[PDB]
């Protein structure tokens, strides 16, 4: 339900496939139940049918007929924590406005999809080596946080690269470079 | 025409299938054509265009092409500046030394400025491309050396004058060379200008 200058909202719920399943009824509200073995649903709300910002309260349950803390409902994207690290400046081109850098680059994120049974190997970390996040993903089939750097110019020389994962879930990634980076942005006047 | 050359960066996609099953059709503007960065650049863009054409294609019948064409320009100021503007201070000196009576200092003057020449065409050496022909800009400097060392020819000519005896005609060819020096170099450029730009 809008909070000011009401445009009177439309709402829909589809599938995953963005078949229709259900549809408003006008506080606009609306309920489905569904039936088969997997049941996965998306909140459509649209707002293209000159307002003044949107002020709105979207209030969703899965058994709760009554509305108006509990669990979470919606997926939640990933956090992903980085840094970075600068050791040196190998050089500057100044004609076609280029700099080349050294250093250091970590990732870490929290994935339970990626837990597993210390039972089955006998060790706490696993290991993958030498293998960007790209080749790792396809390779255990798994969605990882694929990066790239925004201007780089050809190959970059990657050194000791590895990804390290717990029975937990949390995984991370550590990698030195050496790269070439275009900066058309240099002025010399 | 060297520096004055105007160029066009031709950038051909072209399809690697016959016209009979996959055709360019339309042309989207999803981004600016050529894109502004900060600062200067050696190339300036004046103007462009995009069309789509047919070729012939190795297998038969034809294939689509799609042309993108950059019409550009060099940096004017830079060689006006550097390059022209202290060369014809240096011709000046060459003209202006025939306004003295005496040929004992005129002869080393002319000599010296000579080698000044000589040492100001390493800094533009840089600026000069190394082809395999000349280029407008290197038939230019080529007339002016020589010019420069007729002068040290005649200064040699007219202290011989004046040590035998004979001054006043030594002085006329002061008259006449002053005269005419300006001249030939008028006539040079509207020469090059009638040649190489104007058809
Ligand atoms: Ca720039």
């Amino acid at each position: 339900e809008p909070i000011g200058e009401a445009p009177l909202p439309r709402l829909r719920l589809t599938d995953s496939g963005g078949k229709p399943l259900a549809f408003g009824l006008i506080s606009v509200e609306l309920n489905y139940t569904c039936d088969q073995d997997i049941c996965e649903l998306v909140v459509h709300v649209d707002g293209t049918d000159d307002s003044g910002e949107a002020v709105y309260r979207l209030l969703v349950g899965i058994n709760a007929p009554n509305l108006r803390v509990g669990s979470s409902v919606f997926l939640e994207s990933d956090l992903v924590t980085v840094g970075l690290a600068v050791d040196q400046i190998v050089g500057v081109d100044q004609r076609s406005e280029n700099f080349s850098v050294v250093g250091t680059l970590k990732l870490s994120w929290h994935d339970p999809k990626l837990g597993f049974s210390p039972d089955q190997c006998g060790c706490t970390v696993k290991s993958f080596e030498d293998a960007s996040i790209r080749a790792v993903a396809g390779e255990i089939n798994l969605p990882l946080p694929s990066f790239s750097f925004y201007n780089q110019q050809g190959n970059r020389w990657s050194q000791n690269q590895v990804i390290f994962v717990t029975p937990d879930g949390r995984a991370s990634y550590f990698e030195r470079f050496t790269v070439t980076l275009q900066a058309p942005d240099f002025d010399f006047l | 025409a060297y520096p004055f050359d105007r160029q066009k960066f031709s950038i051909k996609v072209d399809l690697a299938v016959p016209t009979n099953m996959f055709i360019f059709n339309e042309i989207e503007r999803f981004q600016q054509v050529v894109g502004d960065q900060l600062g200067e650049e050696e190339w300036v863009v004046t103007s462009y265009s995009q069309e789509i054409t047919e070729v012939p294609f190795e297998r038969g019948s034809t294939n689509s092409r799609f042309t993108t064409t950059l019409l550009v320009k060099r940096n004017l100021e830079y060689y006006i500046l550097r390059i022209f503007v202290p060369l014809f201070l240096i011709i000046s000196v060459s003209w202006v030394i025939f306004f003295l009576k005496d040929y004992g200092r005129q002869l080393e003057v002319a000599s010296g400025n000579l080698l000044v020449f000589v040492a100001f065409n390493f800094t533009i050496s840089g600026d000069l491309p190394r082809l395999g022909y000349l280029t407008v800009l290197d038939r230019f400097m080529i007339v002016s050396f020589c010019l420069t060392a007729i002068v040290v020819l005649i200064s040699v000519c007219q202290k011989r004058l004046g040590a035998v005896g004979k001054q006043a005609v030594a002085a006329q060819i002061d008259t006449w060379v002053l005269v005419i020096y300006p001249l030939v170099y008028s006539l040079y450029i509207i020469w090059v200008y009638l040649r190489f730009f104007t058809d």
